[PDB]
């Protein structure tokens, strides 16, 4: 359709984060995921916080044909209860945060 | 953008049920800090501006999830409704179609105070007591929610609306919620404001009957 | 048949901080209250008990708030503030940078706590009743201090973790002295209130809680 | 018995006893088939029936009234039955209005000075001020005091400004959309071709709460009554089923009524844009059956159920509860790049084995670019391997991610049913009746 | 029986109180004309008047999650299929770190499953190993590689069972945004009463404030109450910016829903109607649902409750 899958999906992204917001999260201290070639299911069941430091992932959500790209120097905020296939097909990098109901 | 409206009667007229002080803090603090923070979330996006504040509640309570400016959003409505809800000589009973409609729903106007008071001394920490008309099933209820949500985030269209949060009262009557209570109900609540609130809402639910022909 | 402790000190002991106004409201009402309560309806066993994995049962509320309030009374000196020292001072810096970050962080949530609630400092030592949560190889520093709120009567022995330090955040805990103004409230509970000694001992307690389990 | 039962046709299954206008023939099967079968007819009614079933004494009969035929020809077109009581519209008092630009001003993607914007934006705090009836007297602007030059409409002429910028580089894109989305024109879709007239207000012109002067244009027994309030599209009335069997006699095709407007919603998306209701005549009373959601429209680029549902403000499509609870499930620590890496390793241990030696199915190719053949032939050399504490490692990111979660939902928890949230998805996981090795 | 798919009408002359309280047959006391009105699932996106543009050695073994690699003899079934403890072979995996909660268990028997082999080929070079396997983050293409639907029950209704049979100047537009009126206490204004809502809901102090015919005012930006002629309807141009006069000061043949039979004449000048109900109502046309009806004597049975979808050759 014409609605973008972001805006759709309620998936917050702040491309191009800036040094000064990096360090007002926190992102230092948060824990790193990292991955290569591969495809991973998932089902959000809380709010997660996520800084690309390296790669590019391209998120498929559940039934849809169309996918979100989020590359390196990216700050997404996946949804609760977002159903998605994430795809990667070169090396990457993330810093990630879990973010109960209030919290952040 | 939204503006800080005055209650429909001067702060000082609630006396000695609701104190000067009280209308000072409660809505001058407050209700006034409620709408400079939404001011501020609405004017970094567009998307959310334009939205009518009952869209906005509904947009922002995001299903059960809510975004950032659902507090601040329904805060700014539930204290409008506040104010209007209480009136310089109210209380006692309601009349004409308020009244049938309570005892239709409820049995008996008493049977209504009785939830109306459970529901308020019930409901845990801070949170709202509403008298609500149902959508779907085209009847008076009484809910009660916790922080700053309202019946509008389920369809519900609200009728007469009661703050418990220790805020609202403390200064006047400390822990003693329940003459808090007992006064909204004897000398503040507006059922003047609920007339023209079901008549508003009566253009969306048609609390009436049809006329079946016999043919 | 649970029994409601005096706090530590005198109840003007904490003037001109926190007055004898709000002592007399806070523990002599509120606190009292929720210890009548719950023995009609009959501690830190009682409050797991009644928390019945997220589907809190009647009791909870009542034993929780007690244990709550226990806990907040002795978080307080008639001359806190300042910084602490030893194990908990090596600590902070550990997991916040410095005590200036950690306080500032602290003090943020305990503003951005909406509604009733508390804010606090744990020493996260948890454990998961599910499969395949022990972890092979420990890094000891997955037991750090972690900064929480809790809505209402929610504490963070619920997930088993090791309170060290708490504000309140409920209205009636500041009102009478601050009414709306939860920012001075929560900076003069941090710069003239809070007692380290008692929380360096609470995380002594909860060091060995953790080295209990780990042999 | 037979009174409750039509009422439960009425209410239930949408009855009404609609007119059936009958040709004689079939006006006089009715009226003598109740007498017998091969009968004298007895009854006026019937025999007045057979005298009606030869139109050349039907023009006598009409002759000897004094009408004409199209008269009569009119007449049997009319409502039977009793009439509704006579509405009576009050107003509430008087009509106060201001001039507020709409909320949603600008449409999304075009760019205006936000100086100006702001500027504008400052008549959306108007609607705090306070208004009494017994106030609309005091300094009441009259006759020549009254005149549009006397008035501040200063932010109501910005928003004019930029307004008619818009029209003037959109209007061309948004009549080709039209034809390109829109096969066939329908009331609520825009006005376009030969139809079309300059100075048809757009969409962005309107805004929920504003009140429009229109004539109702097109009746619909299943949707409503469309009216014409001066812009591209036409509004909406819902109004369907057995209301429209009283609301008839009232609702006309060509009068001039007084709505308001309820919402606006996006013509792409949804059948009607423009969703109005009555405010003279105020039919409110006679509406009963309503409308769940807006109707949408489904089109080609709309293969996910998931993502319209997102797109209107509509339900989840609902799935059995699994009966499980998420925060009592195990761990997951199966990093998914482990399978990725297990095929690394066994292409690395092949080649070097064939270093050494001579120095249903599925075929998984490998290349032999993407493997680490200097340190695989070090490791070779110098004899779990290398491969196999990188699976670990990776199995333990995955599962620390894992812990993360479960930790920071069991906290949401214990929050949400403190504050009387949701748990799970509403809509979703309607109940039921809706459808060793090892230790040896 | 129905020549054709759709829903039953009766108008009148037809019992409302099925013959038994179980059954769905119906009496007719009188004659009538029953009607069957033509017509053509997720139920979360398919609603009420929706249109439809579309149709409808063990170092290179693993073991993961309910599935494990081989590359101890092992003996595999005829059909590749593996039946509860059932024997495939008389330390495997390479005892990975982390073990997830797995349906599947060993024992070598199978308890708790298909076979399949999986061979690894890099420059000319094959290895074979045998794979034995069993929320969305439980799950085991690449974005790098007409008809309007009528619900009550569903039927479709299109082309092919619906016909078509053939100051300033005032003019139609927005008079501005109503704004509360404090006496009247509701954020959105009431504008008007209807006559039911105003016995109901009119409070006394307000009863000096009901009219018989509108009044317009003009609040400015200034807050300034503008009113021009206040004895008549006069309102200003959002667009234009100029007063003009209201149309009234607010003090056809065929009806909509009107069933036809086949020949009816509308009027001399003009081809006979088809039989249907009227549909849509408009100034110069009149869109008519094609229906049929069918005539009934006293004593007849009519089998389905009102409104009930009938498809063709049905009773
Ligand atoms: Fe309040
Ligand atoms: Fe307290």
């Amino acid at each position: 359709m014409q609605t973008p899958l972001e805006e759709l999906y309620n998936v917050k992204v702040e491309r191009k984060v800036s040094q000064r917001r990096l360090e007002e999260l926190g992102v230092s201290r948060w824990s790193v995921w990292k991955t290569g070639k591969c495809k991973l299911p998932w089902d959000w069941q809380v709010d997660q916080l996520v800084y690309i430091e390296e790669g590019e992932v391209r998120v498929v959500p559940e039934g849809s044909k169309r996918f979100m790209q989020f590359l390196a120097g990216d700050l997404v905020r996946y949804p609760k209860w977002l159903e998605a296939d994430l795809f990667f097909n070169a090396p990457y990098s993330e810093r990630y945060c879990f973010k109960a109901y209030a919290d952040d | 953008y939204y503006g800080l409206k005055t209650p429909p009667y001067p702060l000082d007229a609630l006396e000695p049920y609701m104190s000067q002080r009280t209308l000072e803090v409660h809505w001058g603090k407050h209700h006034r800090g409620y709408v400079d923070n939404l001011n501020k979330q609405l004017g970094k996006d567009d998307r959310l501006y334009g939205y009518t504040m009952e869209e906005l509640i509904k947009a922002t309570y995001n299903n059960g999830n809510p975004l950032p400016e659902f507090n601040n959003a329904a805060q700014v409505y539930n204290h409008d409704f506040f104010w209007e809800s209480m009136q310089p000589g109210g209380g006692d009973m309601p009349i004409k179609g308020v009244l049938e409609q309570i005892e239709k729903d409820f049995g008996s106007f008493t049977n209504f105070r009785e939830k109306f008071t459970n529901a308020a001394l019930t409901q845990f920490g801070s949170g709202w007591v509403w008298l609500v008309l149902k959508r779907e099933e085209r009847r008076l209820e009484v809910v009660k929610t916790s922080n700053a949500i309202n019946p509008l985030v389920w369809d519900d269209i609200p009728i007469i609306n009661l703050d418990v949060w220790e805020h609202s009262y403390y200064l006047d009557y400390k822990n003693e919620r329940g003459k808090y209570i007992n006064t909204f109900l004897n000398h503040l609540v507006s059922w003047n404001a609920a007339m023209s609130r079901m008549a508003r809402a009566e253009a969306f639910v048609n609390l009436g009957e049809p006329t079946i022909p016999i043919a | 048949g649970f029994e409601l402790k005096p706090p530590p000190y005198p109840l003007d002991a904490l003037e001109p901080h926190m007055s004898r106004e709000t002592l007399d409201y806070h523990w002599g009402k509120h606190h009292k209250t929720y210890v009548e309560n719950l023995n009609k309806q009959i501690l830190e066993e009682v409050v797991l008990l009644s928390y019945n994995r997220g589907n809190m049962l009647p009791a909870f509320n009542n034993a929780a708030q007690a244990w709550n309030h226990e806990f907040f009374w002795e978080s307080i000196q008639p001359g806190g503030g300042g910084k602490p020292s030893g194990d908990l001072l090596r600590l902070i810096e550990r997991d916040f940078g410095s005590f200036s970050d950690f306080v500032e962080r602290f003090k943020a949530a305990a503003a951005s706590n909406f509604g009733s609630g508390w804010t606090w400092l744990a020493y996260k030592a948890n454990r998961l009743d599910v499969a395949n949560a022990v972890n092979p190889l420990p890094k000891e520093e997955d037991k750090k201090l972690v900064i929480v709120k809790t809505p209402n009567a929610v504490n963070p022995l619920v997930w088993d973790y090791s309170p060290l330090l708490t504000i309140d955040t409920w209205e009636h805990a500041y009102y009478l002295d601050f009414e709306n103004r939860r920012i001075e409230y929560i900076n003069t509970f941090m710069e003239k209130l809070v007692s380290w000694e008692t929380v360096s001992t609470r995380l002594e307690s909860a060091m060995a809680r953790a080295a209990q389990r780990e042999q | 018995t037979e009174d409750e039962a039509r009422r439960r046709n009425w209410i239930e299954r949408g009855w009404a006893p609609w007119e059936e206008i009958l040709t004689p023939e079939a006006d006089f099967a009715r009226k003598s088939l109740n007498e017998g079968e091969e009968v004298p007819l007895q009854s006026p009614e019937a025999i007045e029936a057979f005298k009606m079933l030869r139109p050349s004494y039907r023009k006598k009969k009409i002759k000897e009234m004094g009408i004409t035929e199209d008269e009569w020809y009119a007449k049997q077109f009319e409502i039977r039955g009793d009439k509704p009581p006579p509405l009576d519209t009050s107003w509430a008092g008087p009509l106060v209005v201001r001039q507020i630009p709409p909320r949603d001003w600008p449409p999304k993607g075009w760019e205006v000075d936000r100086k100006e914007l702001e500027f504008i934006r400052e008549a959306h705090k108007l609607m705090a001020e306070r208004v009494w009836l017994e106030d609309l007297d005091k300094d009441l602007k009259v006759g020549e005091d009254a005149t549009v030059d006397k008035m501040c409409l200063e932010r109501f002429k910005v928003f004019l400004k930029q307004y008619n910028e818009w029209v003037e580089a959109n209007k061309d894109r948004l009549e080709e959309d039209s034809y390109k989305y829109d096969q066939d024109f329908y009331p609520g879709r825009r006005i376009r071709g030969k139809d079309y007239k300059e100075g048809m207000y757009e969409l962005p012109f309107y805004y929920p709460g504003m009140i429009c002067e229109g004539t109702v244009t097109t009746l619909h027994l299943y949707q409503g009554a469309f009216v014409d309030i001066g812009g591209v599209h036409e509004g909406w009335v819902p109004i369907k089923g057995n209301d429209w069997f009283w609301i008839r006699h009232f609702i006309r095709v060509g009068m001039h009524v007084i709505v308001e407007i309820t919402a606006k919603r996006d013509p792409y998306r949804f059948r009607f844009p423009l969703e109005l209701r009555f405010v003279h005549p105020n039919i409110d009373h006679m509406i009963f059956n309503k409308f769940d959601f807006p109707p949408i429209f489904h089109r080609d680029g709309d293969t996910n159920p998931d993502e319209i549902r997102r797109d209107c403000g509509r339900p989840p499509e609902p799935r059995k509860d699994p009966g499980s609870k998420p925060e009592e499930e195990g761990l997951l620590s199966d990093h998914p790049y482990v399978d990725k890496l297990w095929q690394l390793h066994v292409a690395e241990q092949m080649i070097l084995d064939d270093y050494e030696a001579n120095p249903p199915k599925v075929i998984l190719k490998t290349s032999v670019k993407e493997l680490d053949l200097e340190a695989a032939l070090i490791e070779r050399k110098y004899h779990k391997l290398r491969r196999n504490i990188e699976m670990d490692e990776y199995d333990s990111l995955h599962w620390r991610r894992s812990l993360e979660e479960r930790e920071a939902l069991l906290r949401d928890i214990s929050s949400r049913q403190a504050l009387g949230l949701p748990l799970e998805e509403p809509g979703r996981y309607k109940p039921g009746s809706f459808f060793s090795y090892d230790d040896a | 029986y129905s020549d054709s798919e759709g829903e039953m009408h009766w108008s009148t002359d037809v019992s409302h109180a099925p013959e038994f309280t179980y059954s769905n047959v119906h009496l007719l006391p009188k004659t009538s004309h029953l009607w069957i009105l033509s017509g053509g699932i997720l139920f979360s996106i398919h609603k009420d008047q929706d249109q439809m543009n579309i149709p409808f050695s063990d170092l290179l073994a693993k073991r993961r999650r309910n599935r494990f690699l081989i590359p101890i003899s092992v003996e595999i079934p005829i059909n590749g299929i593996f039946r509860r403890n059932s024997i495939f072979a008389f330390t495997l995996f390479p005892k990975d770190l982390f073990r997830e909660k797995d349906n599947i268990q060993l024992r070598l028997v199978l308890n708790w499953v298909r076979a399949f082999f999986v061979e690894v080929n890099t420059k000319g070079l094959i290895r074979d190993f045998i794979r034995i396997g069993l929320r969305k983050r439980n799950n085991p293409m690449n974005p790098f590689y007409h008809g309007t639907i009528r619900m009550f029950s569903l039927l479709i209704l299109s082309s092919s069972n619906c016909f078509r049979i053939g100051t300033i100047k005032n003019s139609s537009g927005p008079l501005g945004t109503a704004i509360q009126i404090s006496n009247f206490y509701s954020f959105l204004p009431l504008l008007t009463y209807n006559q039911i809502s105003v016995i109901k809901y009119l409070q006394l102090d307000n009863f000096k404030y009901i009219f018989q015919v509108i009044h317009s005012y003009l609040i400015d930006e200034n807050g300034r109450i503008f009113n021009l002629d206040p004895y008549s309807n006069l309102v200003l141009n959002p667009f234009k910016l100029n007063w003009y006069f209201l149309h009234q000061n607010y003090n056809t043949i065929i009806s909509l829903g009107q069933f036809f039979c086949e020949n009816v004449c509308i009027a001399k000048k003009e081809p006979y109607l088809k039989s249907g109900q009227v549909l849509i109502v408009q100034r110069d046309s009149v869109v008519i649902r094609s229906a049929k009806p069918y005539l009934a004597t006293p004593g007849a049975k009519v089998h389905g409750h009102y409104r009930e979808i009938l498809y063709e050759g049905d009773t």
